[PDB]
């Protein structure tokens, strides 16, 4: 007889929404927050 | 342990009025625990004490030492977060006010004792052009401070 080890092994959603709403820091604003509308 | 340099960068100065020179902007950074001695490091921060940073950066990229290197990457994050954080629109407009070295928590090793040695590396930059070196005193001036010395003297220990 013959034997090989089998292959065994083989919250976040608010998170994860907010995580592609980065709206990252834009280069030409210099450091002026985004948040108004002025 | 006390951590004062951080906190410089937080001040937040009232806003000026229109007739009123701009007040320049002064940035704050440090680097921690440095695996070198403080007697070593003070030299490197001496060099550059008065340095616009592209001279003080220039100095230090073709220095030996090991702390030029440490010292080079404090001044480059320094100047990042100049242009970034605290409104500096030049790169270039900027001069080391102050760069010092302390020590660190050093560790003792048993051989024998025998000291593993840290240290602190402080600057402080400043926005504008370097300011000038102070001229040498000439002989005017030699002259000048003398007279005044002479005209200052009064008749001692009497009405």
């Amino acid at each position: 007889q013959t034997f090989t080890f089998p292959d065994l092994f083989p919250l976040y959603s608010m998170l994860e929404e907010e995580r592609q709403q980065r709206q990252s820091s834009d280069p030409r604003r210099g450091g002026v927050p985004s948040w108004f509308g002025l | 342990i006390s951590r004062k340099w951080e906190k410089k960068n937080k001040i937040v100065y009232p806003p000026q009025l229109p007739g009123e020179p701009r007040r320049p902007a002064e940035i704050y950074h440090c680097r921690r625990q440095i695996k070198y001695s403080k007697d070593k490091m003070w030299y490197l921060a001496k060099l550059i004490r008065g340095m616009s940073i592209d001279q003080a950066l220039a100095q230090l990229e073709f220095n030996d030492k090991k702390g030029a290197k440490i010292i080079k990457e404090v001044l480059l994050e320094a100047q990042d977060m100049a242009v970034r954080d605290h409104n500096v629109e030049f790169r270039s407009n900027l001069y080391i006010a102050e760069s010092t070295s302390g020590r660190g928590q050093c560790l003792k090793r048993i051989r024998g004792i025998m000291e593993k040695v840290y240290c602190h590396y402080f600057v402080k930059l400043v926005e504008g052009p370097p300011p000038p070196p102070e001229p040498p005193k000439t002989a005017v001036a030699h002259a000048k401070e003398y007279i005044q010395q002479l005209r200052s003297r009064t008749i001692v220990h009497t009405l």
